């Protein structure tokens, strides 16, 4: 059975600090933990799976290798994105009383 | 070539700024399509500026319609019943912009040749020449020749 699909909007957790911190001594502890080098492709797995299963959204291939240390992986993970369609955006972005716009797709 | 083409004299709407300026233009009809190289520019323009046009010119009613197309057009309707239809066919968003607000600046009346470049509907202050201005009066008003 196929799951129903996900949407790709993704809010940052508030507690994301003290999530990623957690994950952190979880798969590697030391002082400026931001900056552990994830040069180590077990360990780098290890955490960005971890990261994926419990926040729904996944470091993209492209965006992988750019993610060296916790510091990227925390800008990457703060960084948010939404998925709805240009027709709910164009009609969210507070359109003026004289601008109508309609979709036949 | 003017013989080969309709013509008209300068003229106002409704007296258009006599009392008040009433922006002539009244309706604005995009037609866009999601997908299609042509309404690229289309596209970014309503992300990007119709809704600034749309506040700037509050009287002017802007119906984006998102379909199918491989033609995007404009369709600019004026208070005097003028439909005007333009296409946006692969224009970017600063040629689409300037024939937008070339629309919204625009009278509703036809662009053909105008006969004249000003228009008077006093153009006398002092009588219109006739030809007796000008010409003294005679005595008793005896026209030339006349014996008594």
């Amino acid at each position: 059975v196929c799951p129903p699909l996900r949407s790709r909007a993704y809010t940052p957790p508030e507690d994301l600090q003290s999530r990623l911190e957690s994950y952190v001594k979880e798969v590697f502890l030391p002082s400026n933990w931001q900056d552990i080098s994830l040069e180590d492709s077990r360990l780098k797995f290890n955490l960005l799976a971890h990261l994926a299963d419990d926040l729904g959204h996944v470091v993209p291939n492209s965006r992988l290798h750019q993610m060296c240390r916790v510091r990227d992986v925390l800008d990457f993970y703060n960084v948010p994105i939404q998925d709805r369609s240009k027709f709910d955006e164009l009609s969210a972005s507070n359109l003026p009383p004289n601008l109508k716009i309609t979709w036949s797709y | 070539t003017a013989r080969g083409t309709p013509s008209r004299f300068l003229a106002s709407v409704l007296h258009n700024g006599l009392g008040r300026y009433v922006q002539q233009l009244q309706r604005l009809s995009f037609s866009v399509s999601r997908d299609g190289a042509s309404s690229r520019g289309a596209r970014e323009f309503v992300e990007r500026e119709v809704i600034d046009f749309a506040r700037r010119n509050p009287g002017v009613v802007i119906y984006v319609n998102s379909r199918p197309c491989c033609v995007p057009r404009v369709v600019a309707e004026y208070l005097n019943g003028a439909v005007r239809e333009e296409s946006i066919h692969c224009k970017s968003v600063e040629e689409i912009s300037t024939l937008v607000q070339k629309l919204a600046d625009q009278s509703g009346l036809d662009v053909i040749r105008i006969r004249k470049p000003f228009h008077t509907d006093n153009p006398s202050i002092q009588g219109q020449w006739h030809p007796f201005t000008n010409k003294p009066t005679t005595f008793r008003g005896l026209r030339p020749r006349e014996v008594q």
